[PDB]
Parts: C-alpha cells; structure tokens; sequence
RNA sequence: GCCAGCGAAGUGAGUUCAAUGGCUGAGGUGAGGUACCCCGCAGGGGACCUCAUAACCCAAUUCAGACUACUCUCCUCCGCCCAUU
C-alpha cells in the first residue's frame, strides 16, 4: 500500500534538480526514482559517484502529508537495439553491481523475446516515439507476469506535439488490449523545470489508457513497491536480505 | 398538523460533478480573463479529444483573479474526459501552463470546506 | 469496454429521511452521539440578522482540542490512562493526516475498542490479530485490528494484555501526530495538559465563521412530503446542492456571455433579505452538536420569521471507522455527510451522503 | 526399508519437551564458533554476496532464528533455535519447556550472527534441504511482506 | 491469440463520374484521417492509425469496405456522416451512406454485397426502359447464369 | 510386422482476411444493519437497502480417457499457532 512511486527522467543541473524535488515533495509524492538515459552510440559506464544527491541536498525534503523522510533511488535506463549492445548488458551482471534498478529499453523482437526469457532485468522500458510499430507475443508476456516483470510506460508527449501524444496512445491502446493489463506502470520525464502534473490524476491518465476504473491505480500503487522489491531481490539476495546493523 | 416516518433510498441522483482548481501559471506574465479560460477549455477538448466532447455542459464557478482559483462543473458522462483533457495540458500562445486539480467531488459542500488538508496549522 | 470505463460511475448513495423530535421512535440523539469524528458544522438561518447570546455561548464554547506531536501506542494501553480519561469519561482520538488506503490510522472510540486500520507491513511487523478489510481484487491492502481496552482493564495479568503490550513497546513503536480530546463524565478532575507533559500537546479552539449574506432566494418546502409537490415545494436534494453552492459563495442570476453559467434555482422559492451563516472548524465533539441540535430545535418555540433552519454537518475525510460500523474509503475522493432542515412544528429532515466507496446506515 | 524403519519414529515426543532449555545452550555457541571458523574475516567489510553464499550452501540445522513478517500475526515474535527441518515446515525450541512448528510457506526469519543480522525469506527454501546444498537454485519469484 | 475484427461498407453518392474515377487508397486513408482529427482528437484518430485500414475499394461501383476494431466501431461509424468537402482537381461534393453493417464475417459480407448488386440491376430496369442497357442487362444476366 | 476409403449439400454455436459470454431490474449464495409486518419461549419466520458473484481461457469435425492452468463454490481427512472451561 506505497503510493508516490514514479521513474523521472531529469539530469540537467543541480538548481533544477531541486526545483522538481521541491515540486515532488510539494504535490504528491513521496519517493523520487531518477533515470539516466543511456544510449547503445556511446557506450559509457560512469556508476561510482555520478550524482551525490545526499552530500548536495539539505538533509529532508519535507511534504505537506505525513512529513515522512523521502527515499530517493538512482536507477539506469539502457537504451538497447544492437543485439551486441545486449551482450555487453549481459557483462555486466557481474562486473559492476550497483544501480538498484536496471531498465532496458529494447527495439529488436528477438531482442525483446529474450529479455523476457533469458535475460536478467527489472522493468522493461517500452517507449514509442516517431513511428516505432512492435507486436507482441503472449507466452512470454505470461512467462513476465509470472516473474514480476512490471512493464514500464514513460510519457511525456503531451509538451513537444500531438503526433508523438496520438503514436504514444496508440501504442498505449495496443498494450492495454494484447497485454490484458496485469502490471503496467506510467511514468512522466522531466527536461522543463515543470513537467509534473497532479499525483491523483495519473490514475486518469492510464485509465484513458484503460486497465480498469480502479485498479489502474491499485495497479500502479502496488507494482510500483513490487518493482522496489525485484530490484531488492536482484541486488541483495534472491532469497536473503543481509544489512549491516550496528546499534 | 403532520408527523410521520418514511425511509426513501436512491440510486445515483448526483447528475453532476464540480472540481476546485487552483491555477500555477509559469511566467509572470498574466494576462487572465473569464472568457478566455473557457475559450481554453473548449480550444484544449477540441483539438486533444473532440469537438463534439468539447461542448459537454460545463460552466466556471468562484472565478478568482489574485488567488487563481475557480471550480468547473460537468455532468456525470465527459468527467474523465475533462480529467485527461485539463491532464495532456493544452495551451493558448506558447506560454506553456501547468494545470494542477486541487480537489474533485460529486457534493459542492465536501468539496466547499475542506477534503485535502482537512487542518492547515 | 474502454468508452464504457470512461462513461462508467462513481457510486453514490444519498438516503433522506423525515421524522419528529416528540417521537419515541426518534433516534437522532442516538446517531448524533454514536457518530464520533466532525470536522465542519455549519448552520443556516434565513431572515434573521442578530444572534442570541445564549446561541452565541454555545458557538464560541465548542471545544478544545489537543495536538501531541509524536505520542507512542503504549501510551494509550496504561491503567493510569484507562482510568484516567477512559473510565471517567468520553476520550476521543485521532492519528492526523494519514491516508486510510496509503498510511497507518488509528482510532480510539468511547466504548473502550482501540481499532487501528494498517497496511501489510505495519499488520505484521505488530503481530495483532485482526481481519482482512481492504482488498485489491484478489491482493489485501489493509487490515483493521481492534482492542477493547475495557475488557483488558478487568484482567491486567492476562496473557492478551502482555501480547499487546510487548507488541506496541519492544517489539514495534509507532508514533504519531494524536488530535484528542475528553468529554468529562468524571467527579475527580484532571487535566490532559498536566498529563501529557512530556510531549509538545497544543490546545486549540475550533475556527468560527461569521457571514451575513444578502438577497438570497430560498425554495419553499412542504414538511410532509420528501420528494415534492408539482410546481408549489421542491425537492430536498436540489436544495442540499444549492446549499453547497451558497457555501461555496456563489449567488448569482443568468448571465449570457462567452463564459456561459447555465444555473436553474429550486423554484417556486422566496427572496430571503438577510441569510445568517455559521460555520465552525476543527475538531468537533458530538456532544456539542447534541445541545446544538436541541437549540435549534427548541428555538421555533417562540414564533419567528424563519421558516425551516439548516444544520450540516460534515466529517473527517480520512477516519477508519464512521457512521457506527462502516468504513470510510478514498476511492478517488468521497465523503460521508449529514444534514438537518428543521421545520417550525417539530418535524426534521435526516440526510445522509456517501462517497465512493462506503456503506450507509438506516 | 523405510516402511520399517518407521516403526517407533525418528520424531520428537512429550518427554524431549522438558529437557531443560539451558542444556541446549552449547549448540549456540557450537553454532556461533562454527561461523566464526568458518567465514573467518570481520573488520573492514568484505563482499555480502560471499555472505550470501554461505547462508545458501550451508545447512541452517541448529541455529538462531526469529519470525519478523509472516502471513499469519500470531507465528511474528517467535524467536528460538531450531531442531528439525522438514518439506514446508521445520520445528524450533523456545523458552520455558514449549516447541513450536513454523512453516515455510510465506514468511521472514531474522537471524542474528555474531555481528550481523539477516533477513531470510522462507519461501523458496524447501524440499529436504540437502537439496540447497547440493544443485537447483534460480532466480525465480519475489515475495510480498 | 486473435482478435474479433469488425467491418463497414460505405457507398459514394455521387454524381459527376469523374469523381467516381477520383479514388485512391493512401487518398481516402488521408481523408478519413484528416476528418476524424477534426471530429475527434487524438485518443480517436490514433485509434485509426493502427486499426482502421483500407481493405476493398471499387472505382466505378463505389462501394468501400472498411476495418475496425471492437471497442472502436462505433466511434468509426458515428465518424463516418462527418465526412464533408472533400477538395481535389475539381468542385467536388462526394457523401458515403451505410448500406449494413456486418459484424466480421467477410464471407456473407460478400454474400450480402451480391444480393445488393442483384436489387441494384433489376429495380433500375422498368424504369430506364431502353434496349441499349438491356442488352448489356442480358449479357451480364448470362454471365451470372454461367457461374 | 504387414494388409482396408468414401469429390455433391449444409455440427441441439459451425466461423475460416477467422461472428457468438452486450445493458438494465428482481430473486440464488456469501455478509452487514433495521424506526417494517405476523405469531407470544427469552424469541422465531417473512419484508427493505448496500457490497461480492471472479480467474483460467478462448471451439473450426465429434467423442472417451489421461494432463496441465483455477477459485465466487460445495463433501470430507488434517496440521500449526492464539484465547477459554
């Protein structure tokens, strides 16, 4: 029963950073996710120290509910489309071990087949932007429901143009009616220093989409902290959990 | 005289649906009217939804300047429609404008006193 | 099935009811004063501009209330509090500004049960018994778990008290943000202040709005007959939305323009010159509303100008348990009201209005 | 064979249970000092994957165990050490002479080590546990507490 | 694993055969594209870029089949009198009108589609009364006896 | 182990560029509340209102049996833990 969990697309400076943290806190959230748009041109693993949110925020973001401490997370989203882009994902499943939720974003069908299958990821990133059409096979939709693979669905078309809102509806309708709506999660980006809109409304926003009346927001409410708990139990342990507690 | 007892129940009377909206306007510059915060209501519904769902009863109550707040009222069928019309956030010039809901009720006396903070101290 | 999901419903019940104050079947007092959390109670008088004192003494006296910041769970299960302000009297509380679908809420009630609605984490990291109350479809959102405190006092050496307490000390702490307050049914008197000494408590009196309003065009009603008469009284639940939309501020006629308000008053109606308003906030005892409703009732004794007074009264938005056993869900918004239009010959009107998802009483 | 070997039984009776809880102290401390031998390294902090590891591939048969999150409330704040282990279940030995059979089927343990604390989710861990040890553990399902 | 395809036939009523002979397939996908963007915004003309398609189209008859898809039928065909003012080379003024409406079923869409054209030839006949079409009346009556 | 086909009408649904469980209301069942009615063993029976009636999945010739995927639902054998005499 977490609400408030979104994925944000949003590095350009630290002034903006806080400003769509201040906004967050303000509105109607309570646990901010950060993405890192990573592309298969460049190639770049930068993981140690890149963003420092700790040792540059004032201590407490504060909000206007339950004034509760806001756990922020760091996660990647890979964009993937050469199949040796993907092999090189696969290498890092042990080289570098940090990162809480690993997103790809795949474009090839047998690509897409196999991160459903065999490779080991969180949340699938599924994004159509400039005339991307994609079908879609339902054993391993099934095999992903199954697992607790929750389907990931960023949107901000809304503020550039119309076209790339009636590709991103469309794609959105087809989902909703191949995919049977088990757990698909929305999420909006941040490149202004205002793309947010009110926290109760996104449960609107994918019920135009469709999924239900109500569990459109029960769904994203209770997929978003499952998706916390397979980043959980990709990064702890698959079974344990083991925490250094010293009193 | 008269003095008697009698249980009546409905199902579904409302007919209607009001929403208190408080506006964030992103630049300084402010030039807002009554009419044409309805001309954008009706420009947004058009060419994001339809034309035909753009002219569903609705009209503007409270319509504060200094506090940018009013209350807009549809009937029980385009509330969703006008939800996710006032949600992909259509503009009027280029200034860019941040539409955020404040509160939705069937009732103008819930939404009138208070459901959101329910205490500001 | 996508157009029909936009198109669906929000649910709604709203029942009225008719009924006598000199009736022995009457049950107002009773669901007066078995209903136990109120936030706004405002009440309407049309063609009278001067407040009596005694009314006045009675809107300025209210409360008060009491905020502690940070009260822990095993305070409230103490023989010293039981006997204190439990067995003594009405003790009211409150967990504030939590949401019943996201966080932790708990509730005391009068009758000595303890009830706190919580969400998987908090159910079984306390370890209490309780029953599964709020779904998802086939996954459990949250639980209600109740403890009669009353039934715990005769046996403090039980085994179940020991549970709860090792549950609530040791085993998981939970603070937080308490509204409370004490109805004194007691001859030893004792003060919340000097009891909650440690904590930051703040006493705080409920708001009072004033307002006079002018030229205000009120419907005609028959006292015997709900739904309405053709074209000679109008209907209660058209008048209950005017009477939202004068508390919203708003009276004003037919206005053709480009920002078209289509708005059609309950008629037949009457011109009313001077409409007195009241409006009190915050954390309302029902015992309050009790001599409240008996002064309402008890002022068409002497004859005045005032055909049928209005009493609204509205409650918190974010409580476990109202209405005596009904829980109060947030399906999207929703809220749980009742409203009194009292006549001149001792007959009332019981409304009652319900959001989303909630069940009604008769 | 096993038809007769299950004549008089291999399982615990009414008089194991008044044993005398303190007699069973020393398998602690056997417990303890054979993680203290057996990992070996404690002061900087060194890779929780290798802890992992050894909470995967050793046998958990005598240790400390403690219910944190459990579908059922009344099986939460158990804690004691265990004696048997079986298919779904295993049985523990608590405080003044009473044992307790705890399922695995959706539930938490916290188990406390010389200087760490683990979170153990009794979900997968299963099927005649010399099954852990020996082959078949993937990376399949999450568990709601 | 499938999908519950539904299917509309539209006949032009128009006359001025130069618009009979003005059809193309990516000319009337525009069109109908471009007239339900001014009827409906993007929730109903994105939902007929993916399914609506143009499926069977006759030049000189006129009579047009069409895809939609379950949940969008009816906003297709409550789409479909809005269709005005279609500008070309010439001043044209072309109108569809539904004959049935078949639900799916391709096969009895064709079955009722010549029983269509069966009323169209012999109601037209009494009236005309010329023995230069009757012929060709005759002939195609011939034809279909061949068959 | 091998050895036996019928091109002509149209399945208590028979489609194949692949139709058929759509809406409303009262009763069934699992529950809650009662200021309704009848009968006099504290009570019993009927009456009024609301919520829940889902998921797995979809037929192309049929049937029998076995399999795998179920939980609004019913008949039993049970285990553990909590509380009482």
């Amino acid at each position: 029963a977490v609400f408030a969990d979104l994925d944000l697309r949003a590095g350009s400076d630290l002034k903006a950073l806080r400003g769509l943290v201040e906004t967050a806190a303000h509105l109607g959230y309570s646990v901010v996710a950060i993405n890192h748009i990573v592309d298969f041109k460049e190639k770049k693993q930068e993981i140690e120290k890149p963003v420092a949110v700790s040792e540059l925020f004032t201590t407490l973001p504060i909000v206007q509910g339950k004034s509760r401490p806001i756990k922020i997370l760091t996660r990647l989203t890979i964009i993937v489309s050469d199949p040796s882009h993907c092999n090189v994902l696969r290498a890092t499943s042990s080289r570098a071990r940090l990162y809480d939720v690993v997103a790809v974003f795949p474009k090839t069908e047998k690509l897409f087949h196999i991160a459903c299958t065999h490779l080991d990821v969180d949340l699938v990133c599924i994004t159509v932007t400039e005339k991307l059409p994609f079908y879609f096979k339902r054993p391993p939709i099934n095999v992903a429901i199954d697992r607790g693979l929750a389907f990931e669905l960023v949107y901000s078309p809304a503020i550039k143009d119309s076209t790339m809102r009636r590709y991103t509806i469309s794609s959105a309708l087809n989902l909703m009616q191949i995919c049977k709506g088990k757990n698909v999660i929305i999420s909006s980006a941040a490149e202004r220093p205002l793309e947010i809109r009110g926290p109760y409304d996104v449960a609107n926003l994918g019920l135009l989409f469709g999924l239900s009346e109500s569990d459109a927001k029960a769904a994203v409410s209770t997929n978003c902290r499952a998706a916390l708990l397979h980043g959980e139990t990709r990064k702890t342990a698959f079974g344990i959990i083991s925490t250094v507690k010293k009193p | 005289p008269a003095a008697t007892y009698e249980r009546v129940v409905y199902k579904n009377p409302s007919e209607y649906h009001y929403m208190k909206v408080c506006l964030e306007f992103q630049d300084c510059g402010v030039g807002l009217n009554a009419a044409q915060f309805k001309q954008l209501l009706i420009s947004a519904v058009k060419d994001l939804f339809g034309e035909v769902d753009a002219a569903l009863p609705l009209d503007i109550l409270t319509y504060e300047e200094k506090t940018l707040s009013a209350i807009l009222r549809i009937c029980s069928s385009g509330l969703v429609k006008l939800w996710s019309s006032l949600t992909l956030l259509g503009s009027y010039k280029g200034k860019k404008c941040a539409f955020r809901v404040i509160q939705v009720s069937p009732f103008l006396l819930a939404l009138s006193g208070n459901s959101r903070e329910l205490v500001l101290d | 099935a996508t157009l029909r999901r936009l198109r669906e419903a929000p649910r709604h019940l709203l029942v009225c009811e008719k009924s006598n104050f000199g009736n022995h079947k009457s049950r107002h007092r009773h669901l007066v004063q078995t209903h136990y959390y109120n936030y706004r109670v405002s009440f309407l008088i049309p063609e009278c501009g001067i407040l009596s004192e005694e009314l006045k003494n009675l809107v300025m006296n209210t409360g008060p209330y009491y905020f502690v910041k940070n009260l822990p769970l095993h305070e409230l299960i103490t023989p010293e509090f039981i006997s204190t302000f439990i067995k003594k009297g009405s003790c009211y509380a409150l967990t504030y500004n939590t949401h019943i679908d996201e966080d932790n809420t708990v509730a005391l009630l009068p009758n000595g049960k303890l009830i706190l609605s919580l969400d998987k984490d908090t159910y079984e990291e306390t370890g209490l018994q309780g029953h599964p109350s709020q779904f998802s479809g086939r996954k459990i959102m949250k639980f209600i778990v109740s403890i009669d405190l009353m039934e715990l006092s005769l046996n403090l050496d039980s085994k179940k008290y020991e549970r709860i307490s090792w549950s609530f000390k040791e085993k998981k702490p939970l603070k937080f943000d308490f509204l409370l307050a004490w109805h004194k049914t007691g001859s030893e008197e004792s003060t919340m202040m000097s009891y909650f000494s440690k904590y930051q408590i703040q006493e705080h009196q409920p708001k009072v709005a004033l307002s006079t309003l002018r030229d205000l065009q009120c419907p005609v009603l028959q006292s015997s007959e709900l739904e309405g008469t053709p074209e000679v009284s109008c209907r209660a639940l058209e008048l209950f939305d005017w009477l939202g939309a004068v508390f919203s501020n708003v009276d004003l006629n037919n206005e053709p323009n480009n920002f078209i308000s289509t708005y059609c008053c309950p008629e037949p109606s009457t011109v009313v010159a001077k409409a007195y308003l009241c409006t009190i906030t915050g954390f309302i005892l029902p015992e309050k509303i009790c001599l409240l409703l008996e002064h309402l009732c008890h002022y068409f004794d002497e004859p005045k100008l005032a055909p049928w007074v209005t009493l609204s009264v509205q409650g918190f938005a974010d409580s476990p348990v109202s209405w005596e056993k009904n829980e109060h869900g947030f399906r999207k918004g929703g809220e749980h009201l009742y409203n009194f239009v009292i006549f001149n010959n001792q007959d009332y009107w019981l409304q009652m209005a319900v959001g989303a998802n909630d069940h009604c009483p008769p | 064979l096993s038809a007769r070997q299950r004549r008089e039984l291999r399982l615990f009776d009414i008089k194991p249970e008044q044993q005398r809880y303190s007699l069973f102290l020393p398998l602690h401390e056997l417990w303890k000092q054979y993680i203290r031998d057996l990992c070996s390294g404690l002061k900087p902090d060194t890779q929780p994957q290798m802890i992992q590891a050894k909470l995967l591939k050793a046998d958990l048969h005598g240790a400390i165990i403690s219910v944190t999150k459990s579908k059922c409330p009344s099986y939460v704040g158990i804690t004691g050490i265990l004696l048997q282990e079986t298919k779904h279940i295993f049985k523990i030995i608590t405080k003044e002479d009473r044992l307790k059979v705890i399922p695995k089927l959706n539930c938490v343990f916290t188990v406390e080590t010389d200087g760490f604390i683990s979170y153990i989710y009794g979900s997968k861990f299963q099927l005649r546990s010399s099954e852990r040890s020996a082959k078949k553990f993937k990376a399949k399902g999450t568990i709601d507490l | 694993v499938r999908f519950k395809h539904r299917y509309l036939l539209c006949e032009l009523v128009s006359d001025d055969p130069r618009c009979r002979l003005s059809l193309d397939d990516r000319v009337l996908s525009s069109l109908v594209r471009d007239t339900i963007a001014r009827v409906h915004g993007t929730f109903g003309a994105a939902a007929c870029s993916i399914g609506f398609a143009v499926r069977y189209l006759n030049a000189y008859t006129g009579i047009v089949l069409l895809r939609c898809r379950k949940e969008f039928y009816q906003l297709v065909w409550s789409a479909l009198p809005f269709i005005t003012y279609l500008e070309n080379k010439g001043h044209r003024y072309p109108c569809f009108f539904n004959t049935l409406h078949v639900g799916g079923t391709i096969r009895t869409c064709q079955k009722f589609l010549i029983q269509y054209n069966r009323r169209q030839l012999l109601i037209l006949l009494q009236n005309c009364t010329d023995e230069g079409e009757r012929e060709a009346i005759q002939k195609s009556v011939t034809r279909s006896c061949l068959l």
